[PDB]
RNA sequence: AAAUUAGAUGUAAAAAAAAAAUCUUAUGAGGGCGGAUCCGCUUCUAAUAUUUUUUUGUAGUUAUUAUUAUAAUAAUAAUCAUGUUUAUUACUUAAAAAGCUUAAUGGCUUAAUCUUGCCUUACUGUUUGAUUAACAACAAAUCUUACAGUCGCGUAAGCGGGGCAUAGGAUCACAAGAUACAAAAAGGAAAGAUCUUGGAUUUUUGGAAAAGCUACGCUAGGGAUAACAGGCUAAUUUGCGCAAGAGUGUACAAAAUGAGUGCGCGGUUUGGCACCUCGAUGUCGGCUUGACUAAUCCUCAUGGAUGCAGAAACUAUGUAGGGUACGACUGUUCGUCGAUUAAAAAGUUACAUGAGCUGGGUUAAAUACGUCGUGAGACAGUAUGGUU
RNA sequence: UAACUGUGCAGAUACAGUUUACCUCUAGUUAGACGAGAAGACCCUAUGCAGCUUUACUGUUACUAAUUAUUGAAUACGAAUCGUAUUAUUAAACCUUAAAUUAAGGAACAAUUGUUAGAAGACAGUUUAGGCCCCAUAAAGAGUAAAUGGGUGUGUCUAAAA
RNA sequence: AACAAAGCACUUUGCAAAAAGACGAUAAGUCUAAGUAUUGAGUGUGAUUUC
RNA sequence: UUAUCGGUGAGUAUGUAGACUCGGAAUGACAAAGAUGAAUCUUGAAUAAUCAGACAUAGAAUGAUAAGGUUGUAUGUCAAAAGGGAAACAGCCCAGAACAAGAGUUAAGGUUCCAAAAUUAUUAUUAAGUGAAAUAAAGAAAGUUUUUAUA
RNA sequence: UAGAUGUGCAUAGUUAAACCGAUCAUUAAAAUAAUGAAUAGUGUCUAAAGUUAGACCCGAAGCCUGGUGAUCUUACUAUAGUCAGGACUAUAAAGGUCCGAACGGGUUAUCGUUGCAAAGAUAUCCGAAGAACUAUGGUAAGCGAGUGAAAGACAACACUGACUAGGAUAGCUGGUUUUCUGCGAAACCUAUAAUAGUAGGCAAUUUAAGUAACAUCUUAGUAGGUACAGA
RNA sequence: AUUCUAUGAUUAGUGUGAACGAAAAUAGAGCAGCCUAUUAAAAUAAGUAAAAUGGCUUUAAAGCUGUUUGAAUAUUGUGGG
């Protein structure tokens, strides 16, 4: 209940995602990850 | 009753090992990695090369450490003198090189284009020196604008190009990897690179400061002409 | 007593050269000799280490002192310093402790700690060798390698597939993305398949949605000892002995008495164990009939006793031949009392003895009461009755 | 087909040692043959059963309530259609008495069918069998048991910046 | 000593088409009863005396 | 002011040890080469039983430094192993039974008789049948022998 | 005469699967970049086996369905019978009255216990005009429970739910039959609602291919901290 | 056309599981077609097909069914699968 599992959706609209955990009483996650569909580092943002 | 952890030595001295073989499982570094050895996340020591395990002490490296190594010759003794040439093995096999040659075909077995490419369309002597300074700066400023305009033409053509390639089921679509290389070549993430230069920013800051100060000069001088008429 | 701060080891920093010896190494002399590089022998040079080895030199600079004619010579003291003295740089400073997500253990101080800068490799696919072939199988696990893709940090070398290490479970179903495999006449679709991911005291954590009673119990078995006896043990005992002697005995250790203890025998009480299924929960009582033991109540012989005058009684040594009765009350032996008696002592023998008797017992179903339970029931309860 | 002591799956006619005993019956007697019989008696086990109890699990009913249909009118009211309220009905729904009718009463209820919800151990079936981590024990490789000894052990924390 | 018992107490039953109660794979229907609240059924108590 | 109470510093002072080990065996373990050896090992194909063990010796845990108790470890036997010895004997001491013969050769163990083989040699002790194939203790005492001192 | 017909397995691998194919799969494009997989089948007989059937053999208590029984016994029902004599009481006859035969019970003790008897004998005791006892018929019993002055009582050897026929299992127990020959265990680990079971290992056997096999010793080396010793 | 036997098939499929389990087709036994049925029957089928709901069967289709409802009229493409 204290920790939630979020989904970091790629901003290349390729449908790839990364799942990381973070506390509810925190800000949304945002990272620069490697999208294997386009094979390039793009911006991944939390789903909601 | 717990599951046994089975820590300790997995290879005794002079025992043959190949790369990756565990030699010693430990909680902390009871034995530090030495010659031709690797330490893992949990401090497990593995051979990096084929050879024979050797337990020794290196007083030159650390006064109170004990190491595990791997020697290519079972008769060798560690620690090797610091002044002796490194003993290393090639570890390669000779094979004939390839005869690859650019033979890209144009049509498939069915007679259909392998790739279809589509493009888009849409102060006496100082003044002389200062002039040489201004001209050089103005010349580069013209060259920079004469080349930045060129880059905006290659990017427009590249980002506008569409290479449709034959896939399964006789379909024609753009590959996803090529779509990734449209913005730029791999090696850096476009957008992280700083578009501007710090030196250029300083130059702009001064020019803005000059016109501001010089602006007061013109306004103050202008006010003096209005005052003269009043008087 | 308990608040903050400052402290808390020592040394070095002009500079050595040279001779041989002992190994060890060398991708040194492509050494020599046997079989350039491999292997076994090997001389020479070089380097490290070692010797306490063989020594030689130990100045210059500043100043002091002494002699010599401001200089020269000798000795003595100081000497890291061309550098913002808050100097700096290198080595050294036991162990424990602090810190490193959390207990404990190990490790780290030359970083795995701390501080700062930029980052998000806490990456995608496949893959190597191991855990003396993970857990003495399988699976879920742990560490590790390489290639391709493309990102970070760094002058560079390079490092990065989360955390110093050791404490977070699958399938099925269901849900969200991708894949373009198959599509039950055909075109689509539904429902399936592959890859990624999520929600689990799936906590009996290799993964059932799950309360009791039966003394009216049934069947198949075991007798992992359960109701008994035998067997082993001897903690304990209502079983004893010996050694020692604080103390009591008006005196005086051992006439008598004997704290807390030590060394023992023995198998009666309450226990432990479980080789063993069998006549039991008061394991035992009474009756009949014994046999044996001796740690002796009576009868017989006898030593000690300032505490044996006599009598009685006490303590101890021999000795088990014959005796140790009768009744009342207590469910029973436990016991208690009455009146006699020379005395009305004990134990072992499967309660000695129920194919010898009894049923006081050893177990029921009936009934009432009491206590416990929501209830069926239970009780080492109480009372009456109950094919030996 | 003896006694004793010893031994032994632990209480011996049968084993060991020693001792004792001529062969064979009759009548008595019941100490032993762990005497015979009764699977009679006790405890434990089975993912065997039976009965019973209940705030065990999962169900069926008694029973209560609502509703389409059989089931139509009149009026009133709310939203010609619906729904609500009341009234009446050989004026042939249906029901009761009655061979069973232009008779009498009840009455759009009741009753029955289907569906839905609640609901009694009243009844049936079935069930009732704790992981991980560190240290020592552990006998100088690893491993190693015991309702063994220790641990205020653990069922996590963490996106790095203001 | 248990069951029954006479006595006593309580609950229920108005009989207009089925009084309640019992029975009927489940009904028509039967007992109740050719009975009617002083009747029938169920429940506990257990004459009387004192309550 | 104390050879009083506690505390601190020093000690190359004395003891204590499952979680003290600076020192440190033997044993056992791993692997290399050579040698020896009775194929004892691995793999392929096919395919079992077993999953309360018991006792002995050493060393522990547990109990009470009790148990033919319970539970690890090391080694063996029995289990599934007859024969000889331990009087009789699953587990101990020897030794692994294919069948015969032999005053054959030996193990453990024995040699007066039962009962195969010594009443065989040497030196001492014991006088209690102690003892002789299952050690009852502390202790006592002009028992007796020897040794060391001693009048 | 001629032609066709009648299961099957193998001949190609690969992936989840197709496409593809001596090549295929993952690599979100492909490409020796990496990793895995490639070559005699088929039929028959003899023997041993896995699977499904009763399944090596013998043995439960129970559960369900269809039938049978109320000549025993319980209650009720119809039709009938029986109860010497005496005493008391208000009656000639009005009483769950009294003593006591027949009859009906079964209180206590003894015997009997392979009995005369699978409930008897002897004595003793209780009721004996009543809620009595007896006779011949009838009704009601087995998913639900008939009857029950109530004892889990009775319902014909059986009743905490009868008898009979049909349909079982049993990780539990017992048994499993001729000879010779070769080899020869284990009672341990892991998992399991498991501990009396089972599975996978370890591992016994068969007989082929291998061996720088395995065991032991010697020599040199290595890991690890016990006995001991110490403070 | 139906019926009987084997194969298809420890298959497709269903089901958490344990298990359950088709059809096409092939072969054999038989063979037969019709309404003018070789024994006397239709003016071509309406509360029916079907839908909702409760069950059965089953793979979700087809099929059987209580309750409440309720179609169309031939290849000149009406109706079922
Ligand atoms: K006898
Ligand atoms: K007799
Ligand atoms: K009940
Ligand atoms: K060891
Ligand atoms: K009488
Ligand atoms: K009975
Ligand atoms: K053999
Ligand atoms: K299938
Ligand atoms: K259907
Ligand atoms: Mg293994
Ligand atoms: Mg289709
Ligand atoms: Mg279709
Ligand atoms: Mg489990
Ligand atoms: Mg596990
Ligand atoms: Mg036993
Ligand atoms: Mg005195
Ligand atoms: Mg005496
Ligand atoms: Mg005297
Ligand atoms: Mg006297
Ligand atoms: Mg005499
Ligand atoms: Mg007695
Ligand atoms: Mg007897
Ligand atoms: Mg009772
Ligand atoms: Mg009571
Ligand atoms: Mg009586
Ligand atoms: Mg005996
Ligand atoms: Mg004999
Ligand atoms: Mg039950
Ligand atoms: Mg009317
Ligand atoms: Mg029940
Ligand atoms: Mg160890
Ligand atoms: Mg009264
Ligand atoms: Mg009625
Ligand atoms: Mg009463
Ligand atoms: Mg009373
Ligand atoms: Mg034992
Ligand atoms: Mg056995
Ligand atoms: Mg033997
Ligand atoms: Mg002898
Ligand atoms: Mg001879
Ligand atoms: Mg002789
Ligand atoms: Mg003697
Ligand atoms: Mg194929
Ligand atoms: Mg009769
Ligand atoms: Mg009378
Ligand atoms: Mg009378
Ligand atoms: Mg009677
Ligand atoms: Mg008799
Ligand atoms: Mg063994
Ligand atoms: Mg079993
Ligand atoms: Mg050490
Ligand atoms: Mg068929
Ligand atoms: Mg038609
Ligand atoms: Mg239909
Ligand atoms: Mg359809
Ligand atoms: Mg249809």
């Amino acid at each position: 209940s204290r920790i939630i599992n979020v989904r970091l959706i790629s901003m290349a609209m390729t449908g790839y995602f990364y799942t990381f955990t973070r506390p509810r009483t925190s800000l949304p996650m945002s990272m620069l990850k490697y999208d294997p569909i386009v094979r390039r580092k793009v911006l991944f943002l939390e789903q909601k | 009753r717990t599951i046994p952890k089975k820590l300790g030595a997995k290879k005794t001295g002079d025992q043959y090992v190949i790369p990756g073989n565990i030699i010693y499982k430990q909680r902390g570094t009871l034995w530090h990695p030495g010659e031709n050895t690797i330490m893992g996340r949990d401090h497990t020591i593995h051979a990096a090369v084929a050879g024979y395990v050797k337990y020794y002490r290196d007083p030159q490296l650390h006064p109170d450490r004990q190491y595990i190594g791997v020697v290519f010759n079972r008769n060798d003794k560690l620690p090797y003198p610091k002044d002796a040439p490194r003993k290393r093995k090639l570890g390669l096999v000779a094979v004939p090189r390839k005869v690859e040659e650019v033979e890209k075909p144009t049509m498939s077995a069915s007679g259909l284009p392998l790739f279809v490419t589509r493009h888009e369309t849409i102060s006496s002597v100082i003044a002389e020196l200062i002039k040489e300074k201004l001209a050089a700066r103005a010349e580069y400023n013209a060259r920079q604008s004469a080349l930045r305009k060129l880059q905006q033409q290659k990017m427009l053509a590249r980002r506008g190009t569409r290479v449709l390639r034959l896939m399964n089921n006789y379909s024609y679509r753009e590959t996803n990897w090529e779509i990734g290389r449209l913005i730029g070549d791999p090696g850096s993430v476009p957008g992280t690179e700083k578009v501007g230069s710090r030196k250029a920013k300083f130059r702009a800051r001064r020019r803005r400061r000059n016109t501001f100060l010089l602006g007061i000069k013109e306004r103050k001088l202008a006010k003096a002409d209005r005052r003269e008429e009043y008087r």
